[PDB]
């Protein structure tokens, strides 16, 4: 799919390029990451008696069954999130952003804290009825603003931001995921994957505003991908949201809050045979349409 | 040392189940894919026996590595959600043979997961509106004398109401 | 410390003054690092019974208990190898270095290969005693210089040293050591810790090289942490020596090998409290002194 | 399960003891700076019993962590090396009184480390140019009834020597009132 004489008005292209990059660099950053592997083989090697081990180590093909099913997984996921439209999705993502609601004046930081706060409590009851645990989040939200307003976002801002959004959690918890976690059939990035791959959503974030790519889609995307790796322990729905929320009202857009309860599914690859699988531009798409209804 | 190994299709509830069967608690936040082997002192007519319990991924991508767990195996657990036809159906497509291939001469159990979904609202809705059924233990039990099962179990890991028996029947399976 | 008024023709003052920025930023990329702290965090608590977990989960000291013996590990190694010589050291420095056999002629890669090897032969036993084993090392030490060769250095090249270097291994071992591991009374960097410093080491190598930083002394700086870090699961001392002997066989330098039975064990930290303990000044004038010795009657 | 702690000073041989029961080999590369608790089945008299070991991290850096270790345990081993004075001293000085103010009622055993380096010339000799000697057993039991230890053992993780008896006894003092 060459998208080289298409209407584009988003910078959908250098977009596109940038993606085709990363994709193309993956198996070297991720697959082949020595780090990666060693954590594949150390999870592998949990369950296999000692005494197979020892006999396995004279096969020549032991370490590729070691590392063969976490490969399939992380390269399953990022086919699920690499953004590839179609010429038709191309052309529908241009109609959808002239759709979407956009202030030309920019709200405060104030005024962000507060409707990012707003985006979370609106599909969570616990916040809803906890007005402690809101005023927490809503702290945690305006600190991460802070820090990140006018800067290259990092790792660290996140890491600050994860935490600040996990306040009823007790002292020395781990902030990364351990191992393998998974809850309603998701399939998400293992951890040192996940660690890998958040860094390069943050060099994205910072490199697709440079080249001035349409944010909303930017918004999209970094929702996506950063819900499939789960990085964290614990809030990476609250991050991904929070984070996705500053890169929408940067831009004069509305806050995002979740999918329909039929669509979320779809997003990331499932555990569950039977969930309808959608690709990385269908989300946008998607993503896009739920967006435009925010006025309403 | 009896050791117990549990297989099926993902999201049929391979961990919820041993972990509501370890801690007594159905887990309700984040669990992990693959639960790490332990082991658990059980009680059948007055004496202890110690029972390994073993979890594994079910997703074809992990079907190179998850033989190599299965040495010394005693007795395997084949589960299925009685809700989900497509699963019940790879117990006899892929479980029962993977398991006869890689690991013979080994008792298994058939194990229907999830049965407190039967009641509820949605999953049903969902089944007859595909035309589908949930699993009824009587054809399941024909399926396990087909496939020379043990015998046929079934438990919600979410209400606790038959897990115990489970893991009674499994010792039993592996003592016969 | 001053050195602004001393003589130097080794750029020592560059090294120090990159010394100085990498000790100054320790605590926040390793003390500091989240994966570090997660790793310290889980280390600690694997040993804590659940109910006392719960209990102490409450106190606001509880991250600290967790973390503070791991940061004191990382916090004495940094200080045994961080390089801030007295003046006196740095004068004698100066003057050792103008001792060292030198040649000028460049050698080629199969001589530097086989330097490299009997280097890593004198102080083994089983290498001497076994061809097998010697000629797999010489063809990793050969891939390694062919590698590097003209290049920055990598931490991917060294994970493919390290790799050659471990041929008698058998297949599926893990390359990077996945806990605290120790022999001899050693104490060497977590995994974690060893990686990120292992990168440092690294940066360090190539800016050294950018800056005109004398080899010999690069060298010893270089020999020392790496067998502090200590990343991987195995060969972490081949890996060093092979490391160190390309930088010095470079510059024209001998091939270095080890130090003394005796002064070994005062390079890095030891939980053998009777054992003394070097900085990292004392370890590189000694081994300068030991470099200078390569060629003589005693060899 | 036995709970079984097994402290001491750094390098006494604490986690190579431990490698060497549990696995009938002494371990001769890299090694563990805590060995992950691990529990073996141990026959006394016919009976099975489930001893339940645990490593620990003997230096200062570790003394507010170290004890959260301790609860419910039902018998300790302070370890000294048997040509280490200095881990020998330490067990009156800090070791015996740092589980008895965290489990003043859970026995203990004296365990005398590394015994086949008391036939060590090397040793010996680097010793006496320190003015030291090795710990005799009967110095070693003296200690054990000063400080009310259960008893006192002694063992080699390098030859297996007396080391089956260690746990043997460390079992025993774990049953009792
Ligand atoms: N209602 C109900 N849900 C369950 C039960 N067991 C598991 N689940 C749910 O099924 C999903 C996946 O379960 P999981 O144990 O991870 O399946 P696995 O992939 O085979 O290990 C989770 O969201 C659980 O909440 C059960 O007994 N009853
Ligand atoms: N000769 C001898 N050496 C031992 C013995 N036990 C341990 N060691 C050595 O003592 C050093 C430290 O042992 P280690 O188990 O790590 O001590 P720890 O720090 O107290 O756990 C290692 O070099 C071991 O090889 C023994 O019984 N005999
Ligand atoms: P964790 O609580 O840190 O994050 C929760 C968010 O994860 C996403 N999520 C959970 N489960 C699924 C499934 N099955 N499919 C897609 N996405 C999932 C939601 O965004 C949660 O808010
Ligand atoms: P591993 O076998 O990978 O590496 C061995 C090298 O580590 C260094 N080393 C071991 N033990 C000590 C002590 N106690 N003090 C200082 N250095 C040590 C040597 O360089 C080994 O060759
Ligand atoms: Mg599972
Ligand atoms: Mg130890």
């Amino acid at each position: 799919v060459n998208y080289q004489d298409l209407e584009d008005n988003l910078n959908l292209k250098g977009l596109i390029s940038l993606e085709d990059d990363r994709n193309a660099n993956f198996e070297s950053n991720v697959l082949k990451n020595e780090k990666f592997l060693d954590e594949a083989r150390e999870i592998s090697k949990k369950s296999i008696p000692e005494a197979t081990v020892k006999q396995m180590s004279h096969l020549p093909e032991f370490d590729d069954i070691l590392t063969e099913g976490a490969k399939k997984v992380e390269s399953r996921i990022n086919k699920a999130i690499t953004f590839r439209p179609s010429v038709e999705e191309f052309s529908e993502i241009q109609d959808l952003v002239k759709t979407l609601p956009k202030t030309k004046v920019i709200e405060d930081l104030s005024t962000k804290t507060n409707e990012i706060t707003e985006a979370l409590a609106a599909t969570s009851k616990t916040i809803q009825r906890t007005p402690e645990l809101k005023e927490q989040l809503k702290t945690a939200i305006e600190d991460f603003l802070q820090n990140s307003q006018g800067k290259p976002l990092t790792v660290q801002m996140i890491e600050n931001l994860n935490h600040g959004l996990r306040p009823d959690e007790g002292e020395g918890r781990l902030l990364y995921k351990k191992e393998n976690l998974t809850k309603e059939n998701a399939v998400f990035s293992s951890p040192e994957a996940a660690k890998i791959q958040l860094a390069e959503t943050v060099d994205f974030i910072n490199r697709a505003k440079n080249e001035g790519i349409e944010p909303s889609v930017v918004g999209a995307l970094v929702y996506q991908r950063l819900i499939a790796y789960a990085p964290f322990a614990e809030g990476n729905g609250r991050m991904a949201r929070v984070i996705v929320n500053k890169i929408l009202l940067d831009a004069g857009y509305p806050a995002f809050t979740k999918f329909s309860d039929e669509f979320e599914p779809q997003i990331i690859p499932q555990t569950k045979a039977s969930t309808k699988s959608a690709t990385s531009s269908e989300v946008v798409v998607e993503f896009l349409k739920e967006l435009a209804k925010k006025g309403s | 040392t009896i050791k117990c190994v549990v297989v099926g299709d993902g999201a049929v509830g391979k961990t919820c189940l041993l972990i509501s069967y370890t801690t007594n608690k159905f887990p309700s936040e984040y669990v992990p894919t693959v639960f790490d082997n332990y082991a658990v002192t059980v009680m059948i007519g007055g004496e202890p026996y110690t029972l390994g319990l073993f979890d594994t991924a079910g997703q074809e991508d992990y079907d190179r590595l998850r033989p190599l767990s299965y040495p010394q195996t005693d007795v395997f657990l084949v589960c299925f959600s009685v809700v989900s036809p497509s699963s019940f159906e790879n117990v006899k497509e892929k479980w029962v043979p993977e398991i006869t291939h890689h690991c013979p001469k080994t008792p298994f159990l058939l194990v229907g997961t999830q049965i407190d979904l039967r009641d509820d609202p949605s999953t049903i809705e969902k089944l007859a509106k595909n035309k589908q059924k949930p699993i009824t233990p009587e054809t399941a039990e024909k399926l396990a004398r087909d496939l020379k099962a043990v015998k046929y179990v079934e438990c919600s890991a979410l209400t606790q109401k038959g897990l115990k028996n489970v893991f009674d029947e499994a010792i039993l399976a592996a003592l016969e």
